[PDB]
């Protein structure tokens, strides 16, 4: 009320008005899924359009051949973050021959989101990420939030109508935890997932946005006529 | 007052949904994509007929593969049209390549957030850029004082856009020849504008493969303005 | 009313900032005495452990600023602290920059000019605190010099500070009128230590227990804090007399 | 731009059928006097890594604080420290790798030639070689300074090639690594008869000597 | 963080009045009062020294300042403003004159610089004005004896007498009446223990009062010989002692 | 550094510094520029409740950008000196690296450019200004006139009008002036600019001024008399 | 009024408003703890399980500096973090120039000194969060608690979060029962009952406890986690008290 | 943050005036008159002293009338602190043209740079601006006598005869009345006093409220010379037109 004109200013009750402005924009964002086996990690991510005639916005982005993410809100600043998650995994990389820990990354997104939440011009960003990866210690599903809460997942969900495919993945828990070395599978249980948030559309062939991460598979994300196995 | 950077309780930027409201009282621009190339329209809007109409330049060049038609405060426009033309010619003097027209439209969207207390406002101008490379061919991009950009198979942004939008909406269909197109942005045009649509205060141009990004002369449009009449009676 | 938000004037020409920060003084609830040997400088302030939690031993008001310059502060710790390692640190540059200790009355005026500076530049705040310098100075001798966040400092006989200041100065004062000098003309420390407290006593009307006071000397070449078992010494000396 | 003032002479290394070994003397030289005699040359990190170094000392005790902070860094918001997240031999060399490139492009470089020496988490073993250039490389064998010249030969003739390394028994390279340091005492100008030896075995782990002394020496012919 | 806060404090109100400025001369109004006579062969500045407690000593807070060998400070309002200006005066009297010129600034100049120093309070970005009025009196070779105030604004006048603070308005009217050009400098200090006793109100002796003197040339209070151009100090500090011997003779 | 970012957009998509600086505009004096077969002319209005004034060192209105382009402005005066120094000075950088004076179009480009980084940097106000500017380019005989405004946006103009009742002159030279055929001579053209101006000034005594800009840098600034004279002759035809 | 609206600014009473709004965000966290025993300290925290989809153990919360010193917070986690960051800067710079490992009342200051400065600026925000921290120097076993303001002292047992009431009167209890000393082994224990009982104010979601611990005979004056046999063994003492 | 207590300074009103520019006007009007007139052999310069006390040192003075160079002078309304900042700075941009051209600076570009610089604080920044306007009276061989006014806004305009500070208007209608170019010096004398003498809002005009300058090339064959009157000189002036 007189507490939100900035993000420098506590509440009475000590909240953040502005960093909860910030986590609206991720409500209002389209739909997107992460889970996670022992061998694989995935992502499936519903895009959204302006219109008929327009393209729908990509939700997928890759950091490396390891990690990458999916996002909903402002886009712009999913770019910026991917953009710096590009950088740290590719500083280790060339200085210490070293691939990125999935847990490093979300400790580090986390402190460059809470930056922006404790100076004054600044803002926070506005949009949520699920990043997958495949690390020394196995698969990874990470959730984070632009308060600066990172969080660690066997499965979640983030946009609107989340609750329905968080709900679903918390009943199949002990079914897809164990779909290991079978990657078909796992998409499968996370397209089910996803549709668990859907009203009035359904998953069409342009609509539809997939991302796998494993053992013996690379970061790559599946568009077009190549997600058309899984409707 | 209040932060330039600050959420509304919705969840959006003050600053960003206000600087849209600017790009709705903007002269009319219309973009159409086919296989044979893409067009591009625009309103010219003289405010007083003592204006030298062809001084009024709201259809640009950024390279010789891509245009770029603008609608809102045009006076913005310009610094992001010198960003878009140093970045198309460095790609190529690093690159020895054209640059995409995505990876092109990406460019001039990164600056539109670099706002705040970077220059003090968000930009009040919303571009069509229009182009083509050898990897998606020809493609229309619509981007926002947001930083967000979509493709679109054809988009009217301005005051006669949702109108235009409408219209857009049922003729467009993947196999629309150049010269449908052309006759299809005047079509739209002369509807949704105020004064009655001649060569002097509409203007035409389009990208091809072939020549590059052409504007058209005033006589050439003048032609096909008379041929679109004709057709109109003819049924 | 945004004048009583940071430090510019209000129409009567007052600095309500500075005069908020004088408030924040007494928020610790503290008294604290300070007193003038023959060879030293005696200060003691009450000591209050309320939570049964808390590590007594690190509950401290008083800091040694150099080896010669002892402070008490009266205020929230936080400021106090920050108050603390400015003055070790200019206390410290003094001595490198010049070639000699810093006297007690200059780094007064020091602490006293950057308070200044905070009630007239805007984004800084004043501290909350008072802070009480005590040193047994090579030229001026046994000295007590007093800062607030007004960036007032002046030179003291004796002096006291907290929410029950004046009782103390009024039982000091009536002291000075009657001895008819400008010190406590005492050969050891240990006895005008037992001045102190026993004049706080009288004053406060209250007893104190070894772990109810905190006692700070200085003499010649260090100042120093005394021990538990160092007051409870003391104040068996006074209950035998 | 530098000069070296104390100074660490040849480190020696090689490859066995399990692990690799390497060693280097305990000697500070300062120009021809030979002034600081308790120097430990071979640094461990962690468990399966040991760093030679010869060159400036000065430079050396400043590496020696950077591998002490990398192994406290990477412990930090780190649950798998000490398992499958630890410092391996790779990640050591390549940081180490960058800041003396680093160092020689800023024409102040770290005066020093250094040999990580480790057995990956996989059981691979690990030894590659750097300077103050920034220069790398890797060989069943590495040595430097005399140790280039003069050692290498000797453990080139146990192990030649690749296909010779699992031919090679930990006693065998021990032996040949022993030798070396000998015939460097005969030979090198600033060598002293102390040294350290240290193994890294995929097995056994890491077995840190110290106090060794070149002995069964031949002189008795003059 | 950092200092954002850029922009004035001191703006002009609708009625053309810099709210400010003319609050700090309120703050000056409050201040005890201070006085400045120009004599013939000499000046005297004076003010009371307010106790805050009578166990603090208040001879270690002075209240009228030596700024040059030849120059000498007083004021009234705030305080730690004035003793910062005092230091920062100080400083600007070597800085920007004596380590070019090798000699001491000329009264006018100094004033001058004091003067631009508490403009800049009055237009720089996020402070306030300083809350205090100067009397400054000051000798030099070609200008001979002067006196000049200095306020909140930065504005200076040259007075043969004045007074500032809390009785300002009865004391310039009481100097008015006394005020000649033939004035000698022990009539002018008689002058200024006259007019003080009005604005005191509790004890009015040596140790309460302070006040100085720019005069002839001190060569006792050199702390030197040997050179016969330098010949001392013109300002002088009246002791605890000398005021008492005035008072008698009153 | 003052960083407030002052010009900023409001609910309805308006950015009110800009329009504000615009009414700054409004209350400056009125400046018409007109252009004929082979020339342009630039007018002004100049304020009457000064009297006592010295018009020899009094700046003038229309200012020389170069020798062969000039500007007139309405609107604040402070203001106008910064936009003509920067101006000035850019004008001289283009014929230090391209070898060649600046055109008509690019000199207004620059002007309109600087306009334009006002209205979107912090710290700083829009200029209270709207420009008027004439001439010439290199080895060209065809005239350009171009106009400025707070916003940024320029544009090229037959003839056209900024200041205090410029909308009155507007209408003016709307009806008064032909496409198909533009005054014909430099007399002519200088007659329609006075005419206009007669329209809302006052006396045609000190109050107008006149500057003719003619092919390859051949301008001059008429005097009382020469412009009385046109005063005199389109009163005398009035009456009938 | 106003006077809360911006950080830095005094009311009449000579109070920091924003600085108590910042305690409130703490007291509305999870419940964390420390125990100071006879040659060491322990730490522990109470972590919510929000979902089944939490993978256990993998959340971690406790957070070393250096090699020596443990931290443990309440509140807004990203600013821990942020304060944990700084407390690995200041500790990295003092052993870079100093040669010994930070002592812990020289580390407690400098967090105390940097949060102090988010209290004198309205360009900054206080800190949401109050961090209990210590561990084994030269001079032994030290426990501290920092609060938003700066404040922070040395304690014998320390609580902070939703459940501090409940954690101090558990704690009052264990100094007045062993006044010679308690041993780091059952202070782990007791460590787990205490969370376990300060559980009892959060009590919808059930949830994982995590204790870690520094001793100069246990863990030979380094920072550990507890896990394993030793954890189960505290989760097991905390179980048989409860009921 | 600090955006609370941004004053704004340097912004649009609806009406587009800038707001601090017309206040510090209004402030200015309240400040002593300043009267300048160009004659065709000199420039007179007159102002009025603010309320004077009897005990001010009135021959040691100086609050009105400064020098800037040997041959220009300025008339000062507003605050005399501010006008002494921007006095330093004009006398420095003087010998900076005298440095690098060898010839004294014109008139004008003296003006205009002051103007400038006056300009820029109602532009960015954020600050006040000067509260002062200005009368320049000074001769150069390319225009030869000259008077300038500016104002805190930065804009200048030249003057035959011109008035700053309070009574404006009154004096202004009085200058245009009794002004013809032929005038001489000594009649401009005449004029300046009259009209302060009849705008004043003191009882009655002394000596010891004016200050006086005249720039005449009344020196020895084509040179220009100042002359700051002294109280005596002024009381000789006043007594020789009759107004005492
Ligand atoms: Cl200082
Ligand atoms: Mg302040």
């Amino acid at each position: 009320n007189n507490y939100d004109g900035d993000t420098v200013t506590f509440s009475p009750t000590g909240r953040l008005f502005q960093v909860e402005y910030a986590l609206e924009a991720i409500k209002q964002g389209s739909v997107t899924v992460g889970l996670r086996s022992n061998t694989h990690a995935v992502l499936v991510a519903l895009k959204r359009n302006a219109d008929e005639l327009s393209s729908y916005q990509k939700k997928i982005i890759k950091c490396d051949e390891h990690m990458g993410l999916s996002l909903a809100g402002l886009a712009p600043d999913a770019r910026v973050l991917s953009n710096y998650l590009r950088q740290q995994c590719n500083y280790s990389s060339l200085v210490f021959n070293r691939k990125l820990a999935v847990e490093r990354a979300g400790h580090l997104l986390c402190d460059k989101a809470q930056k922006n939440t404790q100076s004054y011009g600044g803002r926070p960003y506005g949009v949520g990420l699920l990043i997958i990866g495949y690390d020394k210690s196995g698969a990874h599903l990470l959730e984070f939030q632009p308060s600066g809460n990172v969080t660690e997942l066997y499965g979640t969900a983030i946009g609107a109508r989340s609750q329905g495919a968080k709900t679903y993945l918390e009943r199949t828990l002990d079914t897809f935890i164990k779909i290991d070395g079978n990657p078909d599978e796992l998409i499968k249980a996370g397209v089910e997932a996803i549709s668990q948030s859907l009203r009035d559309e359904s998953l069409t062939v342009d609509n539809l946005s997939i991302a796998i991460v494993g053992k013996d598979t690379p970061f790559t994300i599946y568009d077009g006529e190549a997600v058309a196995k899984y409707i | 007052d209040r932060g330039v950077s600050t959420f509304s309780p919705e969840g959006r930027l003050f600053q960003v949904e206000y600087s849209l409201e600017a790009i709705k009282l903007g002269s009319t621009a219309i973009g159409i994509a086919t296989k044979e190339g893409v067009v591009l329209g625009v309103e010219k809007r003289a405010t007083s007929p003592l204006l030298e109409s062809d001084s009024i330049e709201k259809i640009v060049e950024i390279d010789r593969h891509i245009g770029c038609a603008m609608s809102g405060l045009t006076a913005d426009a310009r610094s992001m049209i010198e960003h878009a033309r140093t970045a198309a010619v460095t790609h190529n003097l690093y690159y020895d390549e054209d640059i995409n027209v995505e990876s092109l439209t990406q460019s001039v969207c990164d600056l539109a957030l670099r706002f705040g207390e970077l220059m003090s406002r968000p930009f009040g101008v919303a571009l069509l850029i229009a182009g083509h490379d050898a990897d998606d061919g020809y493609q229309l991009f619509h981007a926002e004082p947001s930083g967000t950009f979509y493709r679109y198979n054809a988009k009217a942004i301005g005051s006669g856009s949702e109108g235009a939008q409408a219209e857009l909406l049922n003729e467009w269909h993947s196999s629309l020849t150049l010269k449908e197109a052309e006759l299809l942005v005047l079509k739209i045009l002369k509807q949704v504008m105020e004064e009655k649509l001649d060569e002097n205060n509409a203007q035409l141009s389009c990208i091809t493969k072939q020549d590059g990004f052409k504007i058209y002369d005033n006589e050439k449009t003048a032609e096909l303005i008379k041929e679109l009449k004709e057709k109109e009676a003819a049924e | 009313g945004y004048d009583r938000h940071i430090t510019i004037f209000s129409p009567e020409g007052r600095l309500y900032q500075v005069e908020y920060a004088f408030k924040a003084t007494n928020q610790t609830n503290i008294n604290s005495l300070a007193v003038r040997g023959k060879d030293c400088t005696v200060v003691i302030s009450q000591k209050k452990v309320p939570d049964k939690l808390l590590d007594p031993t690190t509950v401290s008001y008083i800091f040694c600023i150099s080896r010669t310059i002892g402070m008490v502060v009266n205020g929230p710790i936080p400021d106090a602290r920050n108050a603390a390692l400015r003055a070790k640190a200019e206390a410290a540059e003094f001595r490198y920059k010049y070639g000699y200790d810093m006297p007690c009355d200059v780094l007064a005026k020091r602490m006293a000019n950057l308070s200044q500076i905070y009630t007239q530049r805007a984004y800084m705040r004043p501290l909350g605190v008072i802070l009480t310098f005590v040193s047994v100075d090579e030229e001026l001798g046994p000295s007590i010099y007093k800062t607030d966040p007004a960036g007032y400092y002046v030179g003291y006989k004796a002096t006291a500070t907290g929410p029950k200041q004046q009782e103390i100065t009024t039982n000091l004062e009536n002291h000075f009128k009657k001895s008819k000098i400008d010190h406590i003309n005492e050969e050891s420390w240990e006895k005008v230590v037992e001045f102190a407290i026993t004049h706080m006593i009288d004053a406060l009307g209250t007893e104190f227990s070894k772990n109810d006071l905190e006692v700070g000397v200085a003499t010649k070449d260090k100042f120093f804090t005394l021990s538990a078992e160092n007051i409870e010494e003391r104040l068996v000396a006074i209950a035998e007399q | 731009t530098q000069q070296p003032i104390v100074t660490g002479t040849s480190v020696i290394s090689m490859k066995y059928d399990n692990g690799v070994i390497i060693a280097a003397d305990n000697l500070g030289s300062y120009g021809s006097l030979l002034r600081f005699n308790g120097v430990e040359r071979l640094i461990p990190v962690g468990d399966n890594t040991v760093v030679g170094i010869s060159g400036d000392i000065s430079d050396m005790q400043h590496i020696e604080r950077l591998l002490k902070d990398l192994v406290t860094e990477n412990a930090y918001d780190n649950p798998l420290a000490d398992a499958e997240e630890a410092l391996e031999p790779s990640y050591i060399f390549e940081y180490l790798a960058t800041v003396m490139y680093q160092r020689r492009s800023k024409m102040n470089p770290l005066w020093n030639a250094i040999i990580v020496a480790g057995v990956q988490s996989n059981g691979d073993q690990f030894l590659r070689y750097v300077n103050l250039l920034g220069v790398t490389y890797s060989s069943p064998t590495l040595a430097t300074g005399f140790g280039a010249h003069m050692a290498n030969p000797l453990l080139r003739k146990v192990v030649d090639r690749e296909s010779d390394i699992p031919k090679t028994t930990v006693q065998v390279a021990e032996e040949a690594i022993v030798n070396a340091m000998r015939v460097l005492y005969y030979r090198d100008a600033r060598s002293s008869r102390n040294f350290s030896l240290a193994i890294i075995d995929k097995n056994t782990g890491l077995t840190f000597k110290k106090n060794l002394q070149v002995e069964n020496m031949k002189w008795d012919f003059a | 963080m950092t200092d954002r806060y850029s922009f004035s404090l001191t703006t002009f109100s609708p009625s053309g009045k810099l709210g400010q400025i003319d609050y700090a001369l309120t703050a000056v109004k409050q201040g005890v009062t201070s006085l400045g006579i120009k004599a013939t062969n000499g000046v005297v500045i004076a003010t009371e020294k307010k106790s805050s407690s009578p166990l603090a000593m208040s001879e270690t807070l002075s209240k009228v300042s030596l700024l040059t060998p030849d120059i000498g400070a007083v004021y009234s309002g705030m305080g730690p403003d004035y003793r910062v200006l005092v230091d920062k005066s100080r400083k600007v009297a070597h800085t920007s004159y004596k380590r070019i010129y090798g000699e001491y600034p000329p009264t006018k100049l100094l004033v001058s610089e004091v003067a631009k120093i508490m403009q800049e309070a009055t237009q720089s970005g996020g402070v306030r004005p300083f809350g205090v009025s100067l009397l400054i009196a000051g000798h030099d070779e070609f200008n001979g004896f002067s006196l000049y105030q200095v306020d909140p604004s930065g504005s200076y006048f040259p007075w043969k007498a004045t007074a500032i603070g809390k009785g300002s308005v009865a004391a310039k009217t009481f100097l008015e009446k006394r005020w000649n050009d033939e004035l000698e400098l022990e009539d002018a200090i008689h002058i200024a223990l006259l007019t003080l006793k009005e604005s005191v109100e509790g004890e009015f002796n040596g140790d309460t009062i302070e006040l100085a003197i720019i005069g002839d040339e001190n060569p006792d209070l050199l702390g030197y010989t040997g050179i016969p151009t330098d010949k001392g100090p013109r300002f002088r500090k009246l002791t605890s002692q000398e005021i008492n011997d005035r008072l008698e003779a009153l | 550094g003052y960083d407030r970012a002052l010009s900023i957009f409001s609910p309805d998509g308006h950015i009110f510094q800009v329009e504000y600086a615009l009414e700054a505009v409004k209350r400056g004096t009125c400046a018409v520029g007109v252009k004929g077969k082979n020339c342009v002319v630039l007018g002004c209005e100049r304020r009457s409740t000064l009297k006592l004034q010295d018009t020899r060192i009094t700046p003038s209105k229309v200012s020389k950008i170069d020798s062969h382009v000039v500007l007139s402005f309405s609107g604040l005066n402070a203001d106008s000196r910064i936009l003509i120094e920067k101006a000035r000075v850019e004008a001289q950088s283009h014929r230090l690296t391209l070898e060649d004076p600046v055109t008509v179009e690019y000199l207004t480009r620059y002007v309109a450019g600087v306009q334009q980084r006002y209205t979107q940097s912090g710290g700083v106000r829009p200029f209270g200004v709207s420009t008027l500017i004439a001439g010439f380019d290199p080895r060209d005989d065809e005239p350009k006139l171009y106009q400025t405004e707070p916003s940024g946006i320029y544009s090229s103009w037959s003839a056209q009008t900024i200041g205090r009742n410029s909308k009155t002159v507007r209408e003016f030279l709307e009806k008064n002036y032909d496409r198909k055929e533009p005054p014909a001579t430099v007399e002519e053209c200088v007659k329609l600019t006075v005419r206009s101006l007669l329209e809302v000034v006052q006396t045609g005594a000190k109050n107008i001024e006149i500057t003719v800009v003619k092919p390859d840098s051949d301008i001059v600034a008429l005097s009382s008399e020469e412009i009385n004279q046109y005063v005199t002759q389109i009163e005398q035809e009035k009456q009938e | 009024t106003g006077y809360d609206l911006s950080n830095s600014v005094f009311s009449p009473d000579g109070r920091n408003f924003q600085v108590e709004y910042a305690v409130k965000a703490v007291e509305n966290g999870t419940t964390s703890i420390g125990i100071k025993c006879n040659d060491g300290v322990v730490f522990a925290v109470e972590k919510l399980i929000t979902s089944k989809l939490l993978v256990p153990q993998k959340n971690v919360k406790i957070q070393v500096v250096d090699r020596h010193i443990g931290c443990v917070y309440s509140g807004l986690i990203p600013d821990g973090r942020h304060l944990v960051n700084r407390g690995r800067e200041e500790a990295a710079s003092f052993k870079k120039l100093y040669k010994t490992p930070i002592p812990i009342p020289a580390f407690a200051d400098r967090l105390g000194q940097y949060v102090q400065a988010h209290t004198l600026y309205n360009s900054v925000r206080p800190f949401g969060v109050s961090t209990i921290f210590g561990g084994v120097d030269k001079n032994g076993a030290h426990l501290y608690m920092l609060e938003p303001s700066g404040s922070y002292w040395g304690y014998k047992g320390a609580a902070t979060g939703k459940g501090r009431q409940s954690a101090k009167a558990e704690l009052e209890k264990l100094v007045d029962h062993h006044p010679e000393g308690l041993s780091a082994r059952e202070a782990v224990k007791q460590a787990a009952k205490i969370i376990y009982l300060a559980h009892e104010d959060n009590k919808e979601k059930d949830f994982e406890l995590e204790i870690s611990w520094c001793s100069l005979s246990e863990t030979n004056g380094l920072h550990k986690f507890v896990k394993g046999d030793l954890l189960q063994e505290a989760i097991d003492f905390a179980q048989k008290e409860i009921n | 943050g600090s955006r609370r207590y941004d004053s704004r300074t340097t912004i649009f009103s609806p009406e587009g005036r800038l707001y601090q520019v017309e206040y510090a006007l209004e402030s200015i009007s309240h400040a002593g008159t300043a009267i300048g007139i160009m004659a065709s052999d000199g420039i007179v310069l007159a102002a009025e002293r603010k309320v004077t006390s009897t005990l001010l040192e009135q021959d040691t003075s100086t609050e009105k009338l400064y020098k800037l160079n040997d041959k220009i002078a300025v008339a000062v309304a507003g605050l005399t602190a501010d006008a002494e900042i921007l006095i330093n700075t004009a006398r420095i941009h003087a010998q900076n043209y005298l440095k690098t051209y060898n010839e004294d600076i014109p008139v004008e570009i003296l003006v205009r740079r002051l103007s400038d610089i006056k300009q820029g604080y109602t532009q960015h920044g954020g600050l006040r601006p000067f509260g002062v306007s200005f009368i320049y009276a000074g001769y150069d061989d390319r225009y030869g006598y000259q008077l300038y006014t500016s104002n805190p806004s930065g804009n200048y305009t030249g003057w035959k005869a011109i008035s700053v500070g309070a009574n404006t208007s009154a004096a202004q209608t009085l200058l245009q009345m009794d002004y013809k170019d032929d005038m001489k010096v000594d009649d401009a004398i005449e004029l300046a006093l009259k009209t302060l003498s009849k705008t004043t809002d003191s009882s009655a005009l002394t000596y010891d409220r004016l200050e006086f300058a005249t720039i005449r090339k009344g020196a020895n064959d084509g040179e220009v010379y100042q002359k700051i009157f002294k109280p005596q000189e002024i009381k000789d002036i006043l007594v020789k037109t009759g107004i005492t």
